[PDB]
């Protein structure tokens, strides 16, 4: 009863919907909290 | 490389008083005049 910690995973393509392997982003970021590094693609106009 | 200077007194905990230090702005925004 005493074990190595860490598995693989089964990934044939035989599995199932759901039992088979999927790639995943997840996408971290604080909003207005600081100055700024990453924006939409919008086009700026001049100061008024 | 690096080596184990052991040759060292084993002094006692030594203490100071830390009146009023440690404050930091505690976020990145802009304020005046307030108590907040
Ligand atoms: C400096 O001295 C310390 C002991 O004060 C050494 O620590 C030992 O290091 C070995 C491996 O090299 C371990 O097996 C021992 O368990 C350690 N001792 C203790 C008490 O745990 C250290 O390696 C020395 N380092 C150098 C650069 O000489």
């Amino acid at each position: 009863n005493c074990y190595f910690p860490l598995q693989s995973y089964g990934f044939q393509p035989t599995n199932g919907v759901g039992y088979q392997p999927y790639r995943v982003v997840v996408l971290s970021f604080e909003l207005l909290h600081a100055p700024a590094t990453v924006c939409g693609p919008k086009k700026s106009t001049n100061l008024v | 490389q690096c080596v184990n200077l052991t040759t060292r007194t084993q002094l006692p905990p030594a203490y100071t008083n830390s009146f009023t230090r440690g404050v930091y702005y505690p976020d990145k925004v802009f304020r005046s005049s307030v108590l907040h």
